[PDB]
């Protein structure tokens, strides 16, 4: 004889179907993350890492590193050809 | 929900977001990679429809 | 020298690339960066509106 | 950064490995027979 | 017909491509794509 109780029965009722499914996905995606640009890790110098933080950086990454690599390759090849040819 | 909105809009920029952060936040993406690598389907529907395919050639 | 003309020609194509291919490819690449950025912000907007 | 992922190593490329073994055998047998050098 | 350093070394190197790339690079390109997919839903 008791009336229905919508706001009293919300323990099992969630927000539709998709919103409750994505609530767990969105609650923790924003929890454990850097606030703003933390840990840049820019500093690196290990020849390969020296190239990474010197010319191979993605801020520009223009053809200048490629031209420098080609210049070094042809400089080595000149001596190689002198040895061979 | 209020905390979720606050930390969604107040911080966490996306352009500088790293993939490792996403992997450490949620590991089910790794399981998805396992499951579509083992089944050998690299073109599951819903990959680049909302993103840029840029099929130049 | 045969090896003199080759290095000058390679400098020539590097200059030509930087003059023509580099700008157009730069615009295309930056447009794709921008598209990825706006779809990321659209995903954020969808998330925050759904939470709202 | 670097991820070692479990991917098919020979489940799909095994005929390619048999072809590589065959070409190794051909190169080895032709190093003195068909070399003519 | 000398092919010891032209055939064997190149063949082994292309095994290195076929294995290492398909284990690391195309997988993490697809990882980028699927992470973008996941954040986009």
């Amino acid at each position: 004889v008791s009336t229905l109780i919508p706001p009293k029965v919300v323990s099992s009722k969630n927000i539709g179907s998709a919103p409750n499914a994505k609530r767990i996905a969105n609650v923790v995606h924003f929890y454990k993350s850097l606030p703003q640009g933390p840990a840049p890790a820019i500093k690196a110098n290990t020849r390969l890492a020296r190239y990474k933080a010197k010319y191979f950086d993605g801020d520009n990454a223009s053809g200048k590193p490629l031209w420098h690599f080609a210049l070094g390759i042809i400089a080595f090849g000149y001596s190689m050809e002198y040895y061979f040819h | 929900l209020q905390s979720t909105l606050d930390n969604i809009q107040s911080a966490r920029p996306f352009d500088e977001l790293t993939v490792d952060d996403l992997t450490k936040i949620k590991p089910e993406i790794d399981a998805k990679v396992e499951e579509m690598v083992k089944k050998g389907k690299w073109d599951v529907p819903g990959y680049k429809d909302r993103f840029g395919n840029l099929n130049v050639m | 020298n045969d090896e003199s003309i080759l290095l000058l020609t390679f400098l020539g194509f590097t200059g030509l690339v930087a003059k023509y291919l580099a700008p157009a490819y730069k615009d295309f690449a930056d447009a794709r960066m921008k598209k990825v950025s706006d779809v990321l912000n659209a995903s954020r907007n969808k998330h925050v509106e759904a939470v709202k | 950064m670097l991820k070692r992922f479990p991917t098919p190593i020979l489940k799909v490329y095994w005929p390619f490995f048999v072809a590589g073994a065959a070409v190794y055998y051909g190169m080895s047998k032709a190093a003195d027979l068909s070399s003519n050098t | 017909f000398y092919f010891m350093n032209q055939l064997t070394y190149g063949f082994l190197l292309m095994i290195t491509l076929l294995i290492l790339f398909s284990q690391f690079f195309l997988p993490m390109i697809l990882r980028l794509y699927v992470s973008r997919l996941f954040i986009s839903k």
